[PDB]
Formats: structure tokens, sequence, C-alpha cells
């Protein structure tokens, strides 16, 4: 459940297969905005893991797992940003910030997009008949 | 010093009779000295499957015989016949000189390095895997894990609970060689009233184990302050509990006997218990479809006697830390609607004294335990609940864990004021036998859990109180706190 | 695996089964390469766009006015068009704050129309969207009390009442709703 | 200051239950238990110390607790004096204090070890004596390493207090159910209490004949005795119940009403142990004194040792009573005796109060920092209402200790009343602590 | 005299506890202590032949 | 850093290594 290992594939596809350069840049400014996601992820949700572990039902071992990655998140963060470094000479300034958009734009265009499927569960569990022009005819 | 032992078994017969003396009396002198009606006691365990009674049937003396001892030790000692100091032992002479002496110390070598270590270590181990709650470690991670990385887009379901539960760690213990896929195959041939065919053993394992699963994941989702999967984990259990599939009109479906495909193509518009116990006695059966009186009147008695709720007043109290309180009025599904103005007033109020001041749950915990619930189709048997649980209604999340109360009096349910029907339409309020002082109006107490806001103005507030076993009428209310100073 | 096309530049996955999450992110990476492949500029700034902007616009409004034109068939199309170019052709990395209001703006006039002409879930669920979003305000509230009520739904009728009612309770429609609320259901049980 | 690297055992991160608790206070104290009756390798006084230090010769635990107790009172008066200024918003300092406290007891065990090794019975005559020496230092090493668990939140409470209790009761059991037995001339009779009646009760069958010979038992423990000792524990279970409550009120947060007790056994533990070490040092130093010297005029004033006992001297007088017959035959001494030990437990229980930081000025200051006021009394008169109250309440705890003491002592129970008193007021001490936290 | 008059006003000032608590405490204290002495007789019992045979 | 049950190991291997200890210069002195 990660889109780390695909940045590396494609790299090592352009390798070989002589791919255009754009698509090395679409794959890393994807990286960059899924790791800003979960770092506001677990930033806005380290208070109630704590409470849960001060309380007691949460274990021990999960709590150091979850602390280690606090500061994963952000080792795998900088190892991003050096390559986008490497890849484009003083374009770091820039990068930050169109991450920083391009991570809550696609979430919208997710949340949207999800509303295709979540229409007819509707339908399902409450048993409507539903005809054509969305109209009810019950 | 240095002792010598007794060779001639002279003196250890008393020590042993006032060893098994003073341990026997006072455990003899010790054995010397040694609420609510529940109509369902009886017709529970006469509806419930034959398979399912064999599974449930399926998965002193120390006394006399330490009299028997004193008897043949007193014998003993009575056919018996029999300056330095010298120094002697009540224990026998063999037990250390004969050729049993290495048996002793290599029993104490056994007992001490082989039993204490291991015991122990088995036991904290044990004692430290689980979570306080009564739940596996692993059970809980996974239950965070997923809860951390899910979408909101995703609607919460029966199935997608299913689907979480089919991870649990405690079901791989039960059965070593089972894959998640065969759990969810089993609960929704469960859930769907359907054979498993030859892992029924297994099946209702799982399902007795499902509940405190159910519990663990309920808390821990009022945890992250998220409503959504809290009510959904509560519809899974009400479901799971009944077998029955999660529909519109289900609570009417929930009865012992009714046959899907004659209600569903028959009627469209029955949704619920009112609207049915609208009908007269006879239509009553032309609609469900069983046409046997027999059958007829338990079916009847079974579907008047759940518990609706309905509320009464509810407001702010503010000690040192506010709690909320209410009053509700637990009726069955038959009594016509009673006004609030009628109420002498005396039973909402508290008394307001020292011992009441320093802890109000005191009251409340006096009141009866609820009967045990009808569960035609779970395994073990249940006592019925009811989880009350708080959020805000400026934002939308829960603000805190959810209280379950165990205690509260079904009295208004039992079938000695039977005259007061809906089907008599001729305002039954007004009658000789109808006191107002008879009826019983329960409590519940729950504690805010958070200190009021520093600010001045209104902040509402929304409790639910859910069932856990039955498809009844549940209460969604809203309440504001004023804050004046 | 993954195969990459010679002339589109896309990037398709080749396998036979794959999960969910695979293919959203091969999505995400195919819309992101056809923008950069539009956008030329080496060093591209969040700065939004002109000219989409002027032809969203002008298909919004060319929409809007077959209401003066009582053609209220057509407006519904015509704005569902609308919004399909401002999600499509509108590339991610624009700025937030531009694209957000634009389509809440453009999604309230979509669901007055859809409620106006009779269809009831499609509104729905445009409703509960926008209030998801981010955006809560008495004036959404009596719709979706509305669409509940109308497809026959109680329960969360009287819910979505209670929580309007906390937010502004001088308002006068609000109290109508939750009275017609509280009658049905009383004939719902009783 | 420094930097150190040593075993230690880790605190939980959560609250521990009771049961876990529970059972690691009896799992430890059933390791120490036996570690005390185990018999050294290479092997080929005053009784009140080592029964005190809860410590016996001639085993693996021959220094006892000896160590652990001595770097804590060191500890305890060098915070006294002032000299460490601790400052409480440093946690560093505490932990550094702590170490600095583990590594001075360690170095005294070891000190210990090798002048007890040196100097010992045991004799002169290498590897042999490197084994002993070895032994004792694994074996009081565990000892504090069992100490610092139960310390740190695995146990009830303290465990020098436990270990103390439990050798106390092991004693109080071994001299009532004693299977040991002396063979003097008339035959076998039981060390024990309970053994012995029911022996006699057995085999001589003749109960007017035989009840009259167990009930007194001139030489040996006999039923009158444990008869008194299980009133006099009685008696001390019902005192403790004995305390003043006063209603107070908080002003920071309303509707906070709350009750503060006041106990009568207010330091119940200091007196008793004070004026026990008082009276043991007096004994040992006139004991040498009067060995080393065979005469001089106030060496015989201090006291003189006879038939072994302390007789016309100022170490006679401080002497405990040992029965109503010495009682009836100097009454002078017996009057001396208790108003000198009434009022050296009285001034103790004030000194102790005083120091301890517990007077009504501190708990004043206490009430005023945390907000809380009497119910029907003004703010300006706190502090002059708890000095009519809290001084008296001490004096009076310490003088009816101090009775109930003598009384023990006088009756002829199997144990003394500091000995019981300890147990008692430890276990009380457990039970309330658990009461309070609630728990089964 | 004034030192026994005014213990007297104290005690008379003090709350003497009830059956009801009392039974409660002799309990749980006598349950301690003989759960304690108990160990220490059999542990200072059974070590006797042990400690013969062993050495 | 140290574990509970590894204090309770070490003293249990303590007694039991005394234990044997004494009784192998017994049984030398026995059969030697």
């Amino acid at each position: 459940n990660d889109a780390h290992d695909l940045y590396f594939q494609i790299k090592e596809m352009s390798e070989n297969e002589k791919i255009h350069e754009k698509v090395l840049k679409a794959a890393l400014l994807n990286r960059g905005a899924e790791s800003v996601r979960r770092s506001l992820k677990l930033k806005e949700l380290a208070p109630q893991i704590n409470l849960l572990y001060k309380n007691g039902s949460i274990g021990e071992d999960y709590w150091k797992r979850f602390e280690t990655e606090v500061k994963l998140i952000e080792l795998e963060f900088k190892d991003t940003l050096q390559e986008a470094e490497r890849l484009q000479p003083g374009w770091v300034q820039l990068f930050v910030m169109v991450c920083k958009e391009i991570c809550f734009n696609q979430a919208l265009s997710r949340r949207y997009q999800s509303i295709l499927k979540r229409k007819e569960v509707c339908i399902k569990e409450w048993e409507l008949k539903i005809n054509n022009d969305g109209r009810l005819v019950n | 010093t240095n002792y010598e032992y007794d060779e001639a078994s002279e003196t250890w017969p008393s020590f042993i009779l006032t060893g098994l003396l003073m341990v026997v009396g006072p455990m003899t002198l010790l054995q010397i000295y040694q609420f609510n009606e529940e109509v369902f006691k009886n017709l529970n365990e006469e509806y419930t499957s034959d398979e399912i009674k064999q599974f449930r049937r399926k998965f002193n003396i120390i006394i006399i015989v330490g009299w028997i001892l004193v008897a043949i030790l007193l014998q003993r000692i009575n056919s018996n016949d029999a300056q330095s100091t010298s120094h002697g032992i009540a224990l026998p002479r063999f037990l250390v000189d004969g050729s049993a002496s290495p048996l002793l110390v290599v029993c104490y070598v056994a007992l001490l390095g082989l039993i204490l270590p291991y015991f122990v270590s088995r036991w904290w181990a044990r004692t430290q895997s689980y979570t306080k709650k009564g739940i596996h470690n692993v059970t809980a991670s996974n239950f965070v894990s997923n809860l951390v990385n899910y979408k909101p887009s995703e609607i919460v379901t029966t199935d997608l609970i299913l689907h979480w539960l089919s991870f649990a760690h405690e079901f791989k213990q039960f059965f070593p060689d089972l894959q998640p896929t065969d759990f969810e195959k089993l609960l929704q041939d469960h859930i769907n009233r359907r054979d498993s065919g030859k892992l029924n053993n297994a099946k209702f394992r799982i399902v007795a184990k499902c509940h405190s699963l159910l519990h663990g994941l309920l808390d821990i989702a009022c945890g992250f302050r998220n409503l959504d999967i809290a009510l959904g984990a509560i519809n899974t259990f009400k479901c799971i509990v009944q077998a029955v599939p999660l529909t519109p009109n289900c609570q009417i479906l929930q009865l012992p006997n009714v046959d899907k495909e004659h209600f569903i193509t028959k009627t469209g518009d029955i949704h619920t218990l009112g609207k049915l116990f609208t009908l007269e006695d006879a239509k009553i059966g032309e609609v469900l479809g069983i046409k046997d009186q027999a059958k007829l009147n338990e079916t009847l008695r079974v579907a008047s006697h759940i518990p609706n709720l309905k509320i009464i007043k509810a407001d702010f109290l503010v000690p040192g830390r506010p709690y909320i309180s209410l009053k509700v009025l637990v009726r069955s599904a038959k009594q016509p609607l009673i006004p609030t103005s009628l109420i002498p007033e005396e039973n909402l109020t508290e008394p307001q004294d020292s011992e009441s001041q320093r802890d109000p749950f005191a009251m409340m915990s006096k009141q009866p335990l609820v009967p045990y619930s009808f569960a035609p189709f779970f395994p073990t048997k249940r006592r019925g609940s009811w989880c009350c649980l708080v959020s805000s209604q400026k934002d939308g999340k829960i603000l805190q864990t959810p209280i379950i109360i165990e205690k509260l009096s079904y009295k208004n349910l039992n079938d000695d004021k039977d005259f007061f029907d809906k089907r008599i339409k001729m305002d039954l309020t007004k009658h000789e036998k109808f006191d107002i002082n008879d009826w019983e109006i329960g409590t519940i107490k729950i504690p805010l859990g958070q200190p009021a806001p520093e600010t001045v103005g209104d902040f509402f507030f929304r409790v639910i109180v859910k069932s856990t076993d039955y498809f009844t009428t549940d209460l969604d209310i809203t309440m504001n706190m004023k804050v004046r100073d | 695996t993954l195969e990459y096309n010679a002339n589109s530049k896309l990037i398709t996955a080749s396998d036979a089964v794959v999960a969910l999450s695979t293919e959203t992110n091969i999505d995400q990476i195919n819309v992101l390469t056809t923008s950069l492949i539009g956008e030329t500029n080496p060093n591209f700034t969040p700065q939004p766009n002109e000219a989409l902007s002027k032809m969203i616009k002008g298909l919004f409004e060319s929409g809007m006015k077959n209401l003066q034109q009582k053609k209220l068939n057509e407006a519904l199309k015509n704005v569902s068009l609308a919004i399909e170019m401002a999600q499509r052709k509108r590339a991610p990395w624009e700025a937030f704050a531009i694209q957000l209001p634009e389509l809440h703006f453009m999604l309230r006039s979509k669901i007055d129309l859809c409620l106006i002409l009779g269809k009831h879930l499609e509104a729905l669920q445009d409703l509960d969207f926008l209030l998801g979003t981010g955006l809560i305000q008495p004036d959404v509230f009596v719709r979706k009390a509305d669409c509940l009520l109308k497809l026959r739904q109680w329960e969360e009728a009287r819910a979505t009442c209670e929580r309007g009612l906390a937010l502004a309770p001088e308002d006068m429609k609000l109290r109508a709703l939750l009275i017609e609320t509280a009658r049905n259901l009383a004939e719902y049980n009783g | 200051p420094f930097e150190s690297f040593l075993p230690e055992v880790i605190a939980p991160e959560r609250k521990v239950p009771y049961n876990q608790k529970l059972i690691w206070t009896g799992v430890s104290l059933l390791i120490f238990l036996i570690l005390g009756q185990i018999p050294l390798y290479g092997i080929v006084p005053l009784y009140w110390l080592r029964a005190m230090l809860a410590s016996n010769r001639g085993t693996l635990l021959e220094l006892g607790v000896s160590p652990i107790i001595t770097s804590s009172l060191i500890f305890q008066f060098l915070q006294g004096t002032q000299l460490l200024q601790i400052r409480p918003e440093s946690k560093q300092d505490r932990e550094l204090f702590q170490i600095a406290q583990k590594v001075c007891a360690i170095i005294l065990i070891l000190g210990q070890a090798l002048v007890v090794v040196m100097t010992g019975n045991y004799g002169a005559p290498l590897p042999i004596c490197l084994l002993l020496i070895f032994q004792l230092m694994f074996a009081s090493l565990i000892v504090m390493l069992l100490d610092e668990l139960l310390s740190k939140g695995y146990g009830l409470g303290s465990g020098i207090s436990l270990f103390i209790a439990t050798n106390i009761a092991e004693q109080i059991f071994w001299r009532a159910f004693a299977p040991t037995t002396v063979n003097s001339g008339r035959g076998k009779e039981f060390e024990g209490a309970v053994i012995a009646f029911f022996h006699l009760l057995a085999v001589r069958k003749d109960k007017k004949r035989a009840l009259v010979e167990a009930f007194y038992r001139t030489n040996l423990p006999n039923m009158f005795q444990v008869l008194m000792t299980v009133a006099i524990f009685l008696f001390v279970l019902y005192l403790q119940g004995f305390r003043y409550e006063l209603p107070i009120r908080s002003t920071k947060v309303r509707g906070q009403i709350g009750i503060y007790p006041i106990k009568l056994f207010y330091t119940s533990n200091t007196p008793i142990i004070l004026q026990s070490a008082l009276t043991s040092n007096i004994f040992l130093i006139s004991q040498i004194l009067f060995q080393k010297y065979p005469t001089n005029p106030l060496i015989r004033l201090i006291g003189v040792w006879g038939i072994q006992m302390a007789l016309s001297g100022l170490a006679y007088y401080i002497q405990p009573l040992m029965s109503l017959s010495e009682a009836l035959l100097d009454p002078i001494k017996t009057i001396v005796y208790i108003t000198f030990v009434l009022g050296s437990c009285a001034v103790f229980s004030k000194t102790w109060i005083e120091i301890s930081g517990t007077s009504p000025r501190d708990i004043a200051k206490q009430f005023k920092d945390q907000g809380m006021v009497i119910n029907g009394k003004r703010e300006t008169s706190i502090y002059r209402e708890l000095k009519k109250i809290i001084p008296t309440a001490a004096a009076f705890g310490g003088a009816t200790i101090g009775a109930l003491s003598v009384g023990s002592d006088l009756l002829g129970t199997l144990g003394s009343g500091a000995s019981i008193l300890l147990a008692t007021t430890t276990i009380y001490g457990y039970y309330e602590a658990a009461a309070k936290e609630g728990g089964f | 005299v004034e030192f026994v008059r005014e213990g007297t006003q104290f005690l008379a000032k003090c709350k003497k506890p009830d059956l009801k608590e009392y039974t409660k405490i002799v309990k749980a204290v006598g349950i301690g202590f003989i759960a304690v002495g108990i160990i220490g007789y059999a542990i200072k019992l059974i070590h006797i032949p042990i400690r013969y045979v062993i050495v | 850093r140290v574990d509970p049950l590894v204090v309770l190991f070490l003293a249990v291997g303590f007694i039991f290594s005394v234990v044997a200890l004494h009784v192998i210069s017994k049984v030398a002195g026995k059969l030697f």
C-alpha cells in the first residue's frame, strides 16, 4: 500500500527502454505528494494514538513502530527532495509548493470521483426501484 | 544445633493430627455458617435448534477424607503404649536416613528448578500478551492499522466490517489450518442463515467469539473520534446476534416464525412493530402467513415484549465535573402514547443528600438487571445491553469512550397491564386500573468526561442510546449547554 | 509489471489482475504526464490558467441562459459538461483556493437545477459530497432534508433537520421541516 | 555528577493491575525467604540487631538488608544536612542521586563482605576464600535487585518493610506451632503451644490433670500467651480506625467538597523504632564498657551486669519489665521506666513531626497553595486551628503506642509490642492503599 | 491534667469505625498476616531435612 | 535493560548452583 517502489520501477524501465524525460518527473511529483499526505496524516493523528496508548488499549510495540515511522517518513521525504535536486538544478524552492498543492488537489479529485460507485450502494441497501432520468417510480 | 530424628514413630502422629485439625475445623465451621421478571427463560430453549443445543452442551470430599484420616490417626495414637537436654524433631527417621534419602532432594531439585520458573514464565507471557480490554495484541494492531489508512470516501456497510473481522488473530489459534476467506464465508453463511455443511463446530465458535472483538472495535473507533464506524459496528452486532441481514424492514423479520417469500411479496407497507400492532389479531396471522394459533400465541408474545424507549426530561448538571441525566420510559411496542403532563413530577426529582451528592451513580447502581435475550441462533445465552455514546453537533465527531449501561428496570413490560392496548382506542388513560404511581421510570447517568468550555454561549450535543440485541426503537436527541457564569 | 506506450506516452499495466491502489496511482501518473506534456514551460508556476477559465465560464453561461429560455433539460447537460471539463482539463498542480470555490459555486447551481427538475438521488449524493468537502451552511441542510423526506428515509431526515437547527436556530423553514418529519415518523411507527 | 552504565530494573510505562502486582510480591517474597536458609559452601552477638536487620548467620543471607538500610539512612542524613541541595525541578538530578545511592551501596556491600570474611570466625586460611566472597557478593546483589524491583512499581510497596514483617510473622508462628522437642528428664515436651496442648490432651487424656499443666508451662510457651497476643492484635487493629476528619472546601474550583482525615498514629513507626535503637545502643555500649573495664565509679553507676542482666545502675532502670513479679517487687523502677518510655516516645513524636515537614505550619502552607479552606471557618485561622489539633494528636498517638508497647512487654506475649506493632502498621498501610486505589 | 483532657476531647472528636468496616479491616489484615506467616513457617520447616541430607 | 524474569532466572540459577556444588562435594567425599 505505497507509491514508493513504483517510481524506482519506472526508473529501471527508463534505464533500458528509452522512455521520455517527463515521466520520471511525474512519478517524482507523485511520490512527493504521497509523502506529504502521509506526513500531515501522522502529524494530526499523533495525539489520539498517544491518548489510546496511555489508556492501555493498543499494546506496546505499536507505539514504537509508530515512533519509528515518524522519522522514517521524514527520511524518505529528504531522499525524494535530494533526488529532485539531482534531476533538475536549482529546482527545490518550487517543488515543495507544487507538491503541497497537488496533494490537496488530487485528494479532492478522488473524493469526488468516488460518488459514481457510492451511488449504487444506497440503492442496494434501501431496495429502491429507480427508472431512467433519476426519478422515483417507487 | 544438632537434632536426632524420631526413630520409633512416637511423636509425628500428634504433629500430623494437629496439622489436619487446624485446617479442617475452621472449614467445617465456615460450611456450617453458610428481581426482574423474565418471561424468555422458558421460550428461548424451545426454539433453539438441536445442533446448537448439542454444541452448547459439549463445550467437598476433602472434609470427609480428612475426617477419616483423623480417625485412623487417632486410633494409631491410642494403640501405642508410650539432667541434660536432648533435642528431637517430630518428622520420622526413614525420611532422612534410609534408602529414600535422595528421593526427597531430587523431588526438591525438580520442584524448585523445573516447575517454578517454567510456570511463572508461561503465566507472565500469557498475561503480558493480552490487551486490557480482553483481546489479543495482534488484533488491536490490525484494527488500528486498518482504521488509519481508511479512505472517508468508502461508505461503511456490514460487509466491510465483516471483512475487517475476518483478519483477527484469535481466530487462527482456534483453527491453525483455515484462512481468513473461510472465516468470511462462514460468517456470511451465518448472517444469511445458511448451513456451513461440515464446519458447524467452527462457525458456532467464531460467532460466539465475535462479541468481544466487536466490543474492541467499537471502543477503538470511538477512540479515533469517528462516528460512522461505531454506528456500523453497533448495527453489525445487532445483525449477528439476531441472525438477520440488514434491510429496511428487519424489525419485523426478526420475529420467530415468518416466511419471507410470503411477506415480501404480499405486503410492502408494514415496516415496524407499531404499524404491525395497528392491525387486528386475525389480520396479523393473515399477513405473517403462519396460520397456526398455538404458534401465533408464541410469536405475538415475543413481539409484545421487546423494549422500546422514550425520553421524558434531559438536561445538564454542573458539579465539579458535568454529567448528563436522562429519564427514559421503557415501554412495550403495544402501549399507546401517554402524555408527559400526567407525570406527578415526584419520580423525576432527585433527593439532595450528602451521600447522594458525593456519588450520584449510587442510585443508578441499585436498579435490577435485564432479562436473558431472545437469541434463537446465538450459541451462548446473552443478556440485553444498552450502549450510549455522545458526539458533538458543530463538527460531528465522537468525543469520549462509549458508556455501556446494563442495569434497567423492565417492570413496565409485564403481562399485568395488558388492558392498556392501542386497538381499543377509547381513551384508556381515564381507566379504573390506571395508576400513574405504578409505572417505574428508570434513570441513566452519563459523565461528560470533558470540562466545559471557558467561553460563554450555546454548545449543542447529541447522545444516542442504541440497543445491542434487538431491532427496537432507540433515542437520537440534541441537547445544548447554556454556559452563563 | 507495466508497459510504456510508444507514441501516447501513457503507462498501462499489462497484468491480468491488479489491486485498486496501483490502478489509482497509475491513472494519476497518466494524468500528470498528459498535463506536463501540454505545459511546455520548464519552471511551471502555480498561477491558474486563463483561456481554460474563459471556456469554462462560457459553457457555464451558455447552460445558464437556458433558464431564462425556460429550457430546464439541456441546462443540466451543459452544466454537467462544464463541470466535467473543469475537472479533466485543469491541471492538478494549479492553485487550490481558486479551483475549490468555482467547483462549489457550479455544484450549488447544479444541485438546485437537478432538484427542481425531478431527479433526487443524484441531488442527494451531490449535496452529501458538498457537505463533506468542508462547507456547512443552513442553505444546504434544508435541501438535504427535503431529498431524504422525498425518497422515504425518516430517521436520517430527523437527524439532519436537528443538525441543521443546531447551527442557526432562528430559521423559519427548518422548524417546518422538523414538524413534518415528526408527524411522518409518528405515522411511520404509529 | 558523573556517568555510569550499571544494571537496573525498568519501570512499567503503564500502570500495572492488582493481580500481577500481588503475584510478583508473592514470588519475590518466596525467593527472598528461601535465599536465607541455605548454608554456604566453604564453611567448616545480639539477637536484637539480627532481628531488626532481618538477617541470620551461617547462611547465604548473612548481611541481610543491612547495606540497603544503611545506604538509605546515610542518604537521608545527607539530604537532611541540605548538602546535596537537590532541586525538585530537575529529574536528571534525581536520577544522579539514585545512581549515587546504588554505587555507594555496592561499595559498602563489598567493604562489609571483605571485613566479615577477613575477621569472621570462618578462619584465616585462598580460592575457597574467593568463592566464599563471591557467594555473599552475588547473594546481596540479587537482594538489592529484588528490592529495586519491588520499589519500581511491580510490588505493593517497599521491600524492607515486607521482609521485616515476614520474619516477624514467621517467628510468631514458630513460637506457637514448633515441631521441635526437648527431652529434659520428664520426657518429650513440644516447643510449640498448640502442638503441645493437643499432645497433652491426647496422650495423657486426663482433662483436669493435663489442662492445668499445659495452661501455665512456666518454662515454655503456652496457650495463655497465644490468647493474649491475638487479643492485643485485635486491639491494635481497633485502634487504627480512630481518626479526626475535618471538613474542607475548595475556592479555586467550586463544587469540590472534601474531607481531610487526621489519624491518631500520625508517625507510628518512627518513635518505637527510635526508642528501640536507643535502648539497644545503650545496652550494647554499657555491656562493652563493663566487659573492658573491671570496675570504676562511673562504670558502676551507669550500669552493673549480673545474673546476664543489668542491675544497680542507670542502665538497670532502662531494662524492660519481665512479668508481674518484678513489677510488684520494685515499684519505683516500674514507675520510672513507664514515665521514661512515655516521655521519650512523646518527645520523639514531637521532634519527628517537626523535622519531617508535617508541622501544622507546613500543612497550612500546603492548603493555601492548593486553595482548600474549612467549610465553617475563615482563612487566616487555619494555622491557629491546626495548632490546636496536630501537636496534641501526635503526642497522644505516641503516648498510646508507648503504653501498648509496655503492656505487650509486661503481659507476656509471644513477641514484643514493637515487632507486632510494626507488622500490623505495615499490613494496614498496604490494605488502606489497596482500598483507596480500588481493586480486589 | 490538661493533656489527658485534650486527648479525651480529641478522641471524642474522632470517628470510631463501626462493625461493617471493622469486620472488613480485620478480615483483610488477618488474611494478609496469616498468608505471610504460613509461608514463613513452611519455608523454615521444609529446609531442615534438606539441610541435613545435603550437608 | 533488565527484565524481571531475568532477575528470577539469575536467582534460581544461583540457588541451583549452590545446591549442586554442595551435593557434588558431598558425594565426592562419600565415594572417595
